[PDB]
């Protein structure tokens, strides 16, 4: 939810999407992979551009407090005199784009470049909600679909809850 | 020579399993669209129902 | 239309430039909407890692996708509800592909799913 | 292939192919062999020399 004071009079800003393979399936690249997703009359197609730098992409297998503290990590640099990366990764997701954080990675299979799902992996794919559909509220209904190149597409359907009393919510 | 006959039957042979090739990619097309849509309309039947909450007079 | 890098919106693209209305123009003002009519319909590439889809030659190949667009207002002149589609799509070379669907008993949302 | 760190960012550059003769075959000699591939509009022919030293073989 955007309002932590009255999480009643808010909508959601931020989405996170579990994704993992099947059993006894071949790598998947993520680069090749087309989301959907269909709210309020209208459909979206969002796509992952791999780079070196600047790319919405994060590394958390070690473990973190908070899932959604990823977004003021740094993917870039401004210019030429930066230190440390200061680009954050909000500053890069936006309405045509998801970002891709791994959790579990055995094999060390994922890369922003080359970012491919093996046996074992896990990976979390975050949706600027704010961006795409400008805010999603109570009580509608969202139906999408991954889609790889290869393989059986992964489904995503659920109905918002009727009021927001919590400021993160568990939909599916 | 068999040489020419051989050839000749060659051609007919793998005209012929062209056309046996076409009829069962074209008949698990049709039985496609139908078991997809059975299989809908079906959750659809089970799902949905209408329940009466109170009845007056006058 | 090219929507390769993504978009928020797959029926925006009816606004989308394809040509110019005079010599003149700065930019590309004839929209998609004006060209697309009852005898024709249009191609929106989704997918394409070969680079082999163009306007003048449209070839489709492996891990490519596109989505084509029917202008339902001027070929059937808008459908309604409860009534059955059935069609193909055929190659020049090959097996074609099978559309068949009922359109639901009532239109509920702006957008919905047929088949 | 050519990354051992990270093969996912790697290219093939090795190639081993396993060769044997037909049934009921006579000899062949691999000298008078040639080998052709195709690969993104390049058009090859590769030829075995022999040598009593400094072979590839
Ligand atoms: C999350 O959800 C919540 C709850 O649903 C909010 O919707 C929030 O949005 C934010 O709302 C606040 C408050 O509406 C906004 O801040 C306000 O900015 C205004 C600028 S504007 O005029 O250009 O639009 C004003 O400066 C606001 O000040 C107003 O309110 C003052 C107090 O009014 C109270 O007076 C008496 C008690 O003394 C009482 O009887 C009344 O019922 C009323 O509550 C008033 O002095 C001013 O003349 C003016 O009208 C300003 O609100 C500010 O005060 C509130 C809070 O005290 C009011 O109860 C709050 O602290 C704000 O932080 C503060 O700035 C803000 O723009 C929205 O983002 C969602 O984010
Ligand atoms: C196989 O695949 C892999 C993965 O896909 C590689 O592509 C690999 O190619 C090799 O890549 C390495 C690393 O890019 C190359 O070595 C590098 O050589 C450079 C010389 S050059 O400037 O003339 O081009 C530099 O000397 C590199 O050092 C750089 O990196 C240092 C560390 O940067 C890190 O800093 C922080 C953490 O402290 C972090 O936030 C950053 O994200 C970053 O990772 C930095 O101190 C230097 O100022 C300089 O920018 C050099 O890379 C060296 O370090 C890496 C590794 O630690 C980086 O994470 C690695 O061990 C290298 O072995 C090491 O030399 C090499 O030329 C390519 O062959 C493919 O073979
Ligand atoms: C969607 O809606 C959301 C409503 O819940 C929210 O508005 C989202 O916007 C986000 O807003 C938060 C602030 O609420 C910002 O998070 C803060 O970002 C800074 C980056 S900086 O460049 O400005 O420095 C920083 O990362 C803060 O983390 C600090 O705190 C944690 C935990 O205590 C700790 O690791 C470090 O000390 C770190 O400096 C972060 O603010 C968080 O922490 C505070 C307090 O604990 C500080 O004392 C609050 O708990 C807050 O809720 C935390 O988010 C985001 O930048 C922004 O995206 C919107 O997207
Ligand atoms: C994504 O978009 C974001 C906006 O939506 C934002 O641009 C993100 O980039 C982040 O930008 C901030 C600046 O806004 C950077 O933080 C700053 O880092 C510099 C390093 S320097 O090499 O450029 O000098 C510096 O440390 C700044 O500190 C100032 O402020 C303190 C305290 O007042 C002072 O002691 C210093 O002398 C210095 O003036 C720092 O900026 C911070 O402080 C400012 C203001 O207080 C300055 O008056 C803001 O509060 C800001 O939020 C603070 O971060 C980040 O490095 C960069 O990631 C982009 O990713
Ligand atoms: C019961 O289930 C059905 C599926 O088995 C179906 O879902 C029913 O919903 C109905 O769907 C039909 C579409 O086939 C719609 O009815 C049509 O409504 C429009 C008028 S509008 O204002 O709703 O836009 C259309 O003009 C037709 O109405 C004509 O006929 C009626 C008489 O019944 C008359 O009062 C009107 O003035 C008008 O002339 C109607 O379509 C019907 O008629 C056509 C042709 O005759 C038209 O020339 C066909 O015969 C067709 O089969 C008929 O359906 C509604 O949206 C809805 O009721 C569900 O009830
Ligand atoms: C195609 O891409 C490849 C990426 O996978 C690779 O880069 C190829 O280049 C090759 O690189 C390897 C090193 O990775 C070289 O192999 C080593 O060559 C030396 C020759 S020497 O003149 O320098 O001495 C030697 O033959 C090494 O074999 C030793 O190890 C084996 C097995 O343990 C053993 O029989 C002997 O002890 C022998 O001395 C060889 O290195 C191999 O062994 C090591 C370690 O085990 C050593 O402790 C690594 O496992 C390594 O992967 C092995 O290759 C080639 O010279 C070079 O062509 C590129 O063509
Ligand atoms: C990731 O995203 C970020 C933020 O969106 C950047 O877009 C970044 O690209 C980099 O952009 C900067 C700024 O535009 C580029 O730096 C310029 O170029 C040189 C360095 S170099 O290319 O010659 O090696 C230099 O640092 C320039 O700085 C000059 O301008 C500033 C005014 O801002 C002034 O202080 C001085 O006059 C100074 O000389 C800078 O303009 C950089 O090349 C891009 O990589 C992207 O990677
Ligand atoms: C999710 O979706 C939302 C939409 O709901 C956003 O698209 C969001 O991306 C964020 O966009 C805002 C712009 O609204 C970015 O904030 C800007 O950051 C720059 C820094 S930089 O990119 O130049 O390096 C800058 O600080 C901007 O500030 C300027 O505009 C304001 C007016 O609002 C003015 O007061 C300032 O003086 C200055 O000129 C600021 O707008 C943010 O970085 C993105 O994350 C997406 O995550
Ligand atoms: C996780 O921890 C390892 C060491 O176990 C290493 O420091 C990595 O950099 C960190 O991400
Ligand atoms: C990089 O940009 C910052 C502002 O983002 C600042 O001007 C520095 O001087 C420059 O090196």
């Amino acid at each position: 939810d955007n309002n932590r004071s009255n999480p009643e009079s808010g909508s959601l800003n931020w989405t996170a999407i579990y994704v993992t393979l099947n059993t006894g399936s071949s790598p998947v690249d993520l680069s090749n992979v087309s989301l959907s997703l269909e709210y309020q009359g209208q459909l979206a197609s969002l796509k992952y551009t791999p780079a070196t730098t600047n790319a919405s992409f994060a590394v958390d297998t070690n473990g973190t407090s908070n899932v959604f503290s990823v977004l003021n990590a740094g993917v870039g640099y401004k210019n030429s005199t930066a230190t440390f990366k200061n680009v954050e990764l909000k500053n890069v997701t936006k309405s045509t784009n998801f970002a891709i954080v791994v959790i579990r990675d055995p094999s060390n299979s994922l890369t922003s470049s080359h970012p491919v799902l093996t046996t074992g992996s896990e990976v979390v794919i975050l949706v600027n909600t704010s961006a795409v559909f400008g805010g999603m509220k109570q009580g509608q209904a969202v139906t999408g679909q991954i889609n790889p190149s290869v393989g059986s597409p992964g489904i995503i359907q659920f109905t918002t809850p009727s009021a927001f009393t919590e400021t993160v919510m568990e939909l599916q | 020579e068999t040489g020419i006959g051989t050839l000749i039957i060659f051609i007919a042979m793998v005209l012929v399993a062209a056309v046996a090739a076409t009829v069962l990619i074209n008949t698990a097309g049709s039985l496609q669209q139908r078991a997809t849509s059975t299989g809908s309309q079906t959750t659809n039947q089970v799902s949905t129902g209408l329940i009466v909450q109170s009845i007056y007079g006058m």
